[PDB]
């Protein structure tokens, strides 16, 4: 049977969300691409460049108008008439708007597409702007995190393909399945938090016993994500398990909530 | 039109202009323009970074301890290297010395990234320039098996395997949804592999796509996650506990066992899949040992990396050598000093920035990032560029120079520096590789040589992973567990005014972060990143950067199909988010 | 010495007595003795279980909801199967019906066990009876690659791979530290594989030892851990949440994706490694199609398993057929009723137990487990058995019979029941397999047949994993998430007195748990386990069980080296902890 | 480079500890057996049977007297003069004592060898007895659990090989590294326990959100093991993560501390 067309575009970004996607353990990103979806445009991976890539973009959004999913990594800058991000000699935002207009739905991968992420941190030199403030007439599913968890990205994809529907979302457009609870409400160090058992300086005796990172600035109490349950890289670890507090990286404006080492 | 001479090239922008925008199978946003003469030879090349975010502006006023997390997000491909450069820079400014285990674990994080990044670049980014994926449908599975088995001990070589991979590709394209293969350059006359080598390479493309996800489990153990692991100023946050209560909350024997298992698997994949494929590309594409030389026979630069003596960044400590060569004089490897205002300088006369005097270069401690989008007299308009004007400002990339010289950085650069400094392992590796190809040493100074050196370096880094792991275990056997120094963690302990340099060799070349701290806050934070060097625009003397030079004098079989431009550009492994930051 | 006739055999304890104690490469503790005549042919065989723990006694007074956790520890090899039989028995007693997803997930747990258990038996338990590991050191790696590639599409077949395996084995043995290979039967004339087949099989032994760990990840997702996953009376505790807040705390789409990935890899390993290896053992050891028939052409028993209609244990629901054949009459497959006191009975006249009358057999609802270690004259002492006294009590295993008949259970028994009931998939699979070996159907009724059927069943179970997974996903797509029924969780809801039977097909054969509940506690818990059937001692009529029958009439090349005895006993996959409980 | 000789014996058991051992993900059990130890006797895995296996046993304990590690799975029964577990026609306890006498140290794998496990639960028909009540003159490392975690077993082996020393132990002989803390002091559902957020009956709304299993009888608060941190089967799950309370299976006498479904 034909696979669902997907167009994956890139604005201002670091490409962490593409890299996260290809880490997927189950299904492998290989199997997502060969068997689950038709990844019809993606600057990072496609053979064609230049005029050949422009022909792919135009052919897919025309032939599959109304029928493709648009994945967005990164975000558009409004500064300098949009020419902080140039694609085919024109502002990126024009490509975002053309791709959005034909899409059935939009996946905003990462904190960049969802909220703004690092380029939007003060003083936001480029006026980097999240997708939902530019595209106001399409369903947008926010999948935040810098980047999101690989097997969360692939589970959201498999949910959509298998169940033939968007995931149910919270009031911010995040999938309830992975963003319904806070890091701190599924954290294996919560016993230590409840007991007042805290790391006070790096590599102290508390640190060597896996005590709570709250006094080292952990933002798990105000951050919604699946890192403390699903974990990272085929379940191997997450920030807190390896001894660093949560930075808050799945939350809007997390770069500007103060030092990562200042307590909540 | 104009013509001028620089670095032995004749830069001539008469004649037909070709535009490649977007450049794909890179990180980030790049535009390339060339002029070609009647003989389909490039006489002009223009490298343009088409993105900017402004991390150097965003860092101002932040706490130096937070800086690594911000600058890590310069790039998710070379993830972690900017965090390493950052903690180095802040420690250099404040006067912090980390414990040996923190230095060993940082060296493991960097070697892990070299392995991962180089492997993905070889297969997913550059590979389809060399491997004709659709031609793999014509291969004989048994001849494919026989070829693979002649080149490698790698177990996965049965005729049935190659048949199964070939049938997966046949099914994939059967519905007309060619995905990432759509409208490619397949059948271009520069595709030279036989069908059996295309099917072998395509099978390996898929094996590498799967396997790369395992490598970064080392980052997850020590750094929490990949992409974008965590770090601290003072060491690493991954406290160690082998034999005490609460080891379940720390890096313990089970976590170290997982790291060891990934190291072995990573070396085996690189040595038995990536290395023989790189050699096979060399065997079938020898003419590309003479294409894309660029600056690689003139000017190359390495800062050096992997300090083996903790907190010693000198020549006796760095396992990956530093040095610079200019004027093609490889008998004179020159020492690099990142504080010397006469050495590293960035120019913006051909970039979208403001300086008080755009005819001079500024050392990064005097750096300015004042963005100014001013493309001037383009063909088209400022929001609809048909042709950049390379006589004026044409890029978001600043132009770094070393003592005024335009330099190439990256795996070929490092291989040349280490070879000409007399590093025994580099000399042996390079001599054996070029002997197997029946090519002269000069053949590494090329687009093919960039790819061969990158594969070499993945093998080198896999070996160093074991070395660093064993050093860490030796410390733990001796009861040396420390991972952080915290006596200067608190801002009140810092100098009121100080500055530092953090440098390393990222997968793509020489990286530096220059940081000034004043009154507990970042006063200045300037980055010069490897793709900034290689993708550089011109300087006030008209001197061209590594990409523009490597594209000069290139023959194109079919002007409308930029396969030869993509081959040379991809051989440098461009990271445009890195280049612009 | 004495001689008597039973089941067509002449049981004769004249001649040399051989003792094999311990039997190795089984689970738990077994002793076997035989007598051989002047032609080195077995004329008497004695099966002895050399352990007892008493789970039927320990279960008295427990809460029925806890029973599964206790009886799961009957055995860590067939881990989970006793938990399944237990929750079936308690649900049958109380009158509990579980939701469809719980039944589907239980079937996934059982099919996962069949795959895992059969794979490890083939390689780690039985394999070294058929593969001469030391002879692998004489193989030609290229001829090994050719053999492997002629038999299978499996990728891992390169000459370099086989040389690397061979070299690892060479280095392992070179220092004299032969480990598990010490003092083996290597070079025995019954080792018939050529060296290349030995190296291929040894390589696959190592691949299976690695891969088996992955199969049980399915048990970890639904059951928390393996060995010994968790279960509940009323369904399973692995609550499902796909699309609601808090799915991070439940079986969600990421957890199900992990299960799917393991299913695919499990089928691929079984279909392309174990199936071709089993057929190759058959090709090189055809005489073993005529050795160890035992009761397999007389009396075979299956209870059936894998109810596809939740809470329906009838013939239209069970995907694995139940039935009995006696007196060699395969044209009349008889129905089994586990409540009928005239069907399943256990005797103890030849076992270390007390009954009020040891001349009669007790149905398990009338079962008694009163241990009585009474070996009589064993030519030594009660603490020094030199020769078991098979005229009196000689085992910790009770003697189960079906309508007074001695039965064989397990993969070959099940295959014969399904074949003769006219199951289409089974008839076609069996006929094609025996055709490929150029053997008659009767060749399956043998030691070789037990091995072929076991491998076939691993393939069948890997297919059923996908079927069950797809059934679970269909329910989830239809919004049917339920995994537990709790209407009768509380003891106040139970009958004051009730009894139930839980039955299934464990990897080794027909399993039943009989439970009587009174006043909220277990009043009686009796288990009859597949190895109890097969390893059974004699009954009051002198009838021999499946092991003793299969060993009768067997030629031994070298009496002091029991390779033929081991081959036949291992072909039944003995689990002695199961047999004795 | 010779490998350290290991003798692995089996008393009354279910073989779950051998099975757990072969699950090891890192190092693979293959690599432990080929490169790290010399597994010179093991009834579950060894080629030789009967008199050939008796010759291996006698040869190894004689040649390597004072220098081999003894691994013990299962336990000896003292009832019926020890003939509830018979090996080579004699009580298993005789083989245990012969193997112990030549060992440099003993690893008591699992709750069986450490404490008694299921056969020792009331009314202990066989008088099953843990190793340390029979062998009183040798170092015994207890590695309890039914069975212990695969990668805990292999981590303890690699520790001993790499560091050339026994692990440091608590007052019960359990390695501090994996048994120093309770399941409940590293449980990812502790947030719910703190909040009074409990499953009250199977598959209720609380169960479907991953709430605490305390009211369903979880014994995590009184059990020392690594399940809630290292987890099981290459970090895939543990009992509580899959929705069942901890049974208490690493602790002495856990079968007889009341119903698994009665709260602590
Ligand atoms: C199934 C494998 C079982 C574990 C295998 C372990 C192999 C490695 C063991 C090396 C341990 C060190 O050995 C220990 O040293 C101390 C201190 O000198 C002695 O005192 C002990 O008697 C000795 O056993
Ligand atoms: S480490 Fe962070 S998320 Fe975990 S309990 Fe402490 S504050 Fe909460
Ligand atoms: S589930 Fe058990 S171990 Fe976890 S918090 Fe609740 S009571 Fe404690
Ligand atoms: N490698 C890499 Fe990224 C670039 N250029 C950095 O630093
Ligand atoms: N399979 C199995 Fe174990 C036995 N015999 C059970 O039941
Ligand atoms: Fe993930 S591209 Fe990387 S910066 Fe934070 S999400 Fe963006
Ligand atoms: Fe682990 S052999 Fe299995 S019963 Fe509890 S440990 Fe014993
Ligand atoms: S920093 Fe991000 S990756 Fe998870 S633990 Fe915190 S939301
Ligand atoms: S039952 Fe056992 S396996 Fe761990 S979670 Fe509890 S100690
Ligand atoms: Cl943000
Ligand atoms: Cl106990
Ligand atoms: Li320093
Ligand atoms: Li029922
Ligand atoms: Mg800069
Ligand atoms: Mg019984
Ligand atoms: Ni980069
Ligand atoms: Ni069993």
């Amino acid at each position: 049977k034909p696979r669902i067309p997907v167009v994956w575009i890139h604005g201002l970004e670091c490409t962490c969300c593409t890299e996260s996607f290809i880490r997927s353990a189950h299904p492998l990103a290989k199997d997502v691409i060969l068997s689950l979806i038709s990844l019809d445009y993606d600057d990072t991976l496609m053979a064609a460049a230049g005029t050949q890539a422009e022909e792919v973009f135009e052919d897919i959004i025309t032939q599959y108008n109304g029928k493709y999913i648009l994945a967005v990594e990164g975000n558009p800058p409004l500064g300098e008439q949009g020419m902080f991000c140039i694609s085919s000699g024109r502002p990126f935002i024009e490509k975002l708007k053309r791709a959005a207009a034909g899409a059935s739905a939009i996946i905003a991968w990462g904190t960049c597409a969802s909220w703004g992420c690092v380029q939007a941190a003060r003083p936001n030199p480029t006026q980097a702007t999240p997708i939902d403030k530019v595209i106001t007439d399409k369903p947008i599913i926010k999948v935040p995190g810098c980047p999101p968890i690989p097997d969360v990205m692939s589970a959201i994809i498999t949910y959509m393909v298998t169940f033939d529907r968007l995931p149910d979302v919270d009031r911010m457009g995040r999938p309830l399945m992975f963003y319904g609870q806070r890091i701190h409400d599924k954290c294996y160090r919560r016993a230590h938090f409840d007991a007042g058992e805290f790391v006070q300086s790096w590599d102290d005796d508390a640190a060597r016993k896996g005590y709570c990172l709250y006094k080292m600035g952990c933002k798990g109490p105000c951050t919604y994500n699946a890192c403390s349950s699903t974990r990272w890289n085929d379940g191997v670890s997450f920030p807190i398990q390896s001894g660093h507090g949560c930075l808050g990286c799945a939350e809007n404006g997390f770069w500007d909530r103060g030092s990562f080492y200042s307590r909540v | 039109s104009t013509q001028y001479e620089t670095q032995g090239y004749t830069i001539n922008n008469a004649g037909r202009r070709l535009v490649v925008d977007p450049i794909t199978r890179i990180e980030g946003h790049m535009r390339c323009e060339v002029n070609i003469n009647d003989q389909n030879v490039i006489t002009n090349a223009v490298s343009c970074g088409t993105m900017f975010r402004g991390l150097e502006i965003i860092l101002q006023g932040r706490d130096p301890r937070d800086a690594w997390a911000f600058v890590e997000r310069i790039c998710g491909v070379c993830t972690g290297v900017h965090a390493l450069a950052s903690v180095y820079a802040i420690e250099d400014a404040i006067g912090i010395k980390v414990p040996d285990n923190a230095n060993i674990i940082r060296n493991i994080m960097l070697a892990t990234l070299w392995c991962h990044d180089h492997l993905v670049h070889f297969y997913q980014l550059a590979g389809m320039d060399w491997i004709d994926v659709l031609d793999a449908l014509k291969a004989d599975p048994r001849k494919t098996s026989e070829l693979a088995q002649s080149l490698s001990s790698w177990p996965k070589s049965s005729p049935g395997y190659f048949f199964d991979v070939q049938n997966r590709l046949k099914k994939f394209v059967e519905g007309g949804q060619l995905g990432i293969f759509r409208n490619g350059y397949w059948g271009h006359p520069q595709y030279k592999l036989p069908p059996e080598a295309n099917l072998m390479g395509f099978a390996h493309y898929l094996e590498a796509l799967d396997f790369q996800r395992e490598i970064v489990k080392i980052h997850a153990v020590f750094g929490g996650k990949n992409p974008h692991p965590n770090w601290i100023v003072g060491g690493m946050p991954c406290a160690i506990n082998i034999d005490e209560s609460g080891a379940v909350g720390a890096v313990n024997m089970e976590r170290l066992n997982l790291v060891q298992s990934i190291i072995t698997r990573t070396a085996d994949f690189i040595n038995n899949v990536m290395i023989p494929d790189a050699l096979a590309i060399g065997q079938f594409n020898k003419p590309w040992s003479e294409i894309g030389t660029g600056l690689s026979d003139k000017c190359v630069l390495s800062y050096g990396a992997f300090p083996d003596i903790a907190n010693d960044f000198g020549e006796k400590s760095l396992l990956m050598p530093g040095g610079a060569v200019i004027n093609g004089d490889f008998n004179n490897v020159l020492p690099v000093d990142l504080v010397d205002p006469q050495q590293v300088q960035e120019f913006v006369d051909h970039a979208w920035y403001r300086y008080p005097n755009d005819q001079v270069g500024r050392h990064p401690f005097d750096g300015i990032t004042d963005p100014w989008y001013n493309p001037g007299d383009v063909k088209g308009s400022d929001t609809n560029i048909q042709q950049l004007n390379e006589q004026e400002r044409y890029s978001w990339i600043k132009a770094p120079r070393w003592r005024g010289n335009a330099m190439e950085v990256g795996p070929l650069a490092r291989t040349l520096i280490a070879y000409h400094k007399g590093d025994a392992a580099t000399v042996e590796s390079v001599d054996r590789m070029m002997s197997a190809l029946n090519l002269p040493l000069s053949g590494i100074q090329s687009t093919l040589g960039r790819i061969l050196c990158r594969a070499h370096e993945a093998q080198w880094a896999a070996g160093k992973l074991q070395y660093f792991f064993d050093k860490l275990m030796t410390n733990l056997k001796n009861g040396n567990l420390a991972t952080a120094s915290t006596e200067k963690w608190e801002p009140a302990t810092w100098p009121t005014e100080c500055r530092g340099v953090g440098f390393t060799e990222a997968p793509r070349g020489a990286l530096g972060h220059w940081a000034a701290i004043r009154d507990g806050k970042i006063d200045l934070y300037q980055c010069v990143v490897p793709t900034t060097w290689n993708a550089s625009p011109r300087d006030p003397k008209g001197q061209i950067g590594a990409y523009e030079a490597a594209l000069m004098n290139t023959k194109m079989a079919i002007p409308e199909q930029p396969l030869e431009i993509l081959r040379t550009l991809h051989s440098f492994d461009p990271c445009l988010a890195c280049s612009t930051h």
